[PDB]
């Protein structure tokens, strides 16, 4: 696997790519 | 946080398996 750059939409994207059915919690900062 | 440094800087796709549940 490689590192990424991953802004708004995209993060939420690979997040769910990785977690799949475990879910997931997308916690920004304030 | 994550959703920060994956945006500001780079970040892994083992670090973002931190935030399954
Ligand atoms: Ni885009």
């Amino acid at each position: 696997f490689v590192n990424q750059h991953l802004c708004g939409s995209h993060l939420v994207e690979a997040l769910y790519l990785v977690c799949g059915e475990r879910g997931f919690f997308y916690t920004p900062k304030a | 946080g994550i959703v920060e440094q994956c945006c500001a800087s780079v970040c892994s796709l083992y670090q973002l398996e931190n935030y399954c549940n």
